[PDB]
């Protein structure tokens, strides 16, 4: 049982629109600390709203009594920024949560103290070749890289090391970790880089995917993300046709190569963003079902399913106007992408108990064994032109 | 404080035997899998021993068959008897925690110095 250790009112810092809102927050003891609309009145916690391992610093700009909490989660640092009316206040809540995460990591160390087994045994930047800037963001920034003993690519992550201080996972689908190591001011990770190319550009060429290519590709996705799901209990939130990549046999890899940008340009891409992200209400699983919902309107339809130039005019389509489909959709592939969009996330498919499987049960994938799925037993309705690991086709 | 304490070690002669012990305060070796460590004037630290807190224990190669690890829980120490020393065991000998191991925390180590 997850006993509630403080409660109450705070301003929480929006990212998209209202820049503050009041939201009603529990800190709980397992260390989740989530924000409402409305104190609630009663789905399995999500990693993402974890303490755990924080640091947690006190500031005065640009509100008085703000205080935020820092979290490194898996390859990305993540801020959580807060404002309370007295600094009293500021201290109840800062100590609360330090005692919360101190409290977790206590048992966590006298537990695996107690368990490890023959577990007790005791990579620089040289080794590689900068190629290409992939993203900046306010605590780091992703490169391209050569590893010059293999002459092998892969994405590297690199962190400023004073903001953070073999877990891998077997998903076939989501960018491995190849190396994890550090210097003196930076912490690294090396992870793996698909070169089939970037699916943005294979459908930008294509103008649009086979409802069957379509359902190949998004069968993937939702194996992917049920693993994440309910394996490691997190949510992506970060699912746009960008973010997804084939690799040298056609098969779909999702990249980890996001960070954010709060404090260096919107943290992520605004028309992929679900509505109760845009509103920063409570969000769990079904943020990543929208976010498929988005991604295979966009393969099916050859168009976003809201835009506008104007990102105010743009949140307002996705939070208020209906969705509209090309004459040519089939009702199958409707069905499914209207259950993916509905705007509440309490309507929407696999938004309910039983997340993936309410997708996988889904007619428009009817036939596919999820099985043979995760295996890579699927033959891939498009096979990329690079005939080796190492070809750079889809770069230069 | 909150520290482990290694003691015992000093010069000796090839063959001879030696007895490390490192005395745990604010620790409670009962609940941790505990290691002896060494390490020499150039090389990597070496696992040398481990016992868990069940009380099997478990030898890297150079050393199986001439030292024992062992856990006294009265006095919150572990122990290295050391039997039939070789001149490659000179070192400075360290015991420590999984939790420890992992953050690089050590204790002062003691030194052991065989030859002839
Ligand atoms: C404001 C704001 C908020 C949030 C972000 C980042 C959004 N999440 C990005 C994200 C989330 C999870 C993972 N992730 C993967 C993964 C995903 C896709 C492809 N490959 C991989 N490997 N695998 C794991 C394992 C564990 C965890 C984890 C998450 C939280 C806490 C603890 C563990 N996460 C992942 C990758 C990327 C940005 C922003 O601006
Ligand atoms: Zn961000």
């Amino acid at each position: 049982d997850v006993a509630i250790v403080k409660e109450g009112w705070l301003h929480k810092r929006g990212k998209y629109i209202k820049t503050w809102r009041p939201r009603y927050f529990l800190l709980k003891n397992d260390g989740t600390f989530i924000g409402y609309k409305e104190r609630p009145q009663d789905e399995a916690p999500l990693n993402n709203f974890s303490v755990a391992q924080c640091q947690l610093m006190k500031t005065e700009r640009p509100r008085p009594n703000t205080f935020i909490i820092r979290c490194l989660q898996w390859t990305t640092v993540i801020e959580r920024t807060f404002h309370v009316e007295t600094p009293e206040e500021r201290e109840e809540w800062t100590t609360a949560i330090q005692t919360v995460a101190d409290g977790l990591k206590k048992q966590e160390e006298e537990e695996m103290d107690a368990s490890a087994e023959h577990t007790d045994m005791e990579v620089t930047m040289n080794e590689f070749e900068y190629l290409k800037l992939l993203g900046k963001g306010t605590f780091g920034k992703v490169i391209l890289v050569k590893e010059k003993a293999t002459g092998r690519y892969y994405a590297m992550k690199i962190l400023k090391k004073e903001v953070i201080v073999l877990q891998n996972s077997r998903h076939p689908f989501l960018t491995a970790l190849k190396y994890s190591f550090q210097t003196h001011d930076r912490l690294c990770f090396v992870m793996e880089y698909a070169n089939g190319g970037e699916l943005f550009f294979h459908l930008s060429r294509e103008r649009v995917f086979s409802e069957d290519r379509a359902r190949f590709y998004g069968a993937e996705i939702v194996s992917a993300l049920d693993y994440l799901h309910s394996e490691k209990n997190v949510v992506y939130r970060d699912l746009k046709l960008e973010n997804l990549m084939l690799d040298k046999d056609g098969h779909i890899k999702i990249t980890d190569f996001g960070l954010c940008k709060e404090g260096i340009t919107f943290c992520g891409t605004p028309e992929y963003l679900a509505p109760e992200v845009l509103e920063d209400n409570d969000y769990g699983r079904a943020v990543d079902w929208w976010g498929l919902g988005v991604v295979m309107y966009e393969m099916m339809c050859g168009r976003l399913p809201f835009y506008n130039q104007d990102h105010e005019k743009l949140f307002e389509l996705i939070l208020m106007e209906e969705i509209r489909f090309p004459r040519t959709l089939g009702p199958e592939a409707k069905s499914l992408l209207s259950g993916l969009l509905k705007k509440d996330p309490k309507q929407r498919l696999g938004g309910g108990s039983e997340d993936a499987k309410e997708i996988m049960q889904h007619r428009f994938f009817a036939g596919i064994v999820w099985q043979h799925v995760y295996e890579k037993k699927l033959s891939p309705p498009f096979k990329p032109q690079v005939t080796s690991e190492t070809d750079t086709r889809y770069f230069d | 404080q909150v520290q482990l304490q290694e003691s015992g070690g000093g010069l000796v002669q090839a063959g001879g035997s030696l007895r490390l012990s490192c005395a745990a305060s604010g620790i409670d070796v009962r609940i941790k899998t505990m290691a002896w460590y060494r390490q020499a004037p150039g090389k990597q630290r070496e696992l040398l021993a481990s016992v868990l807190v069940s009380g099997s224990t478990n030898y890297a190669d150079p050393v199986k068959g001439r030292f024992t690890i062992s856990r006294d829980n009265a006095k919150n120490t572990v122990y290295l008897q050391m039997n039939k020393l070789i001149p490659d065991d000179t070192a400075v000998y360290y015991c420590n925690t999984y939790g420890r191991l992992r953050r690089d925390v050590w204790g002062p180590g003691t030194q052991v110095t065989v030859s002839s």
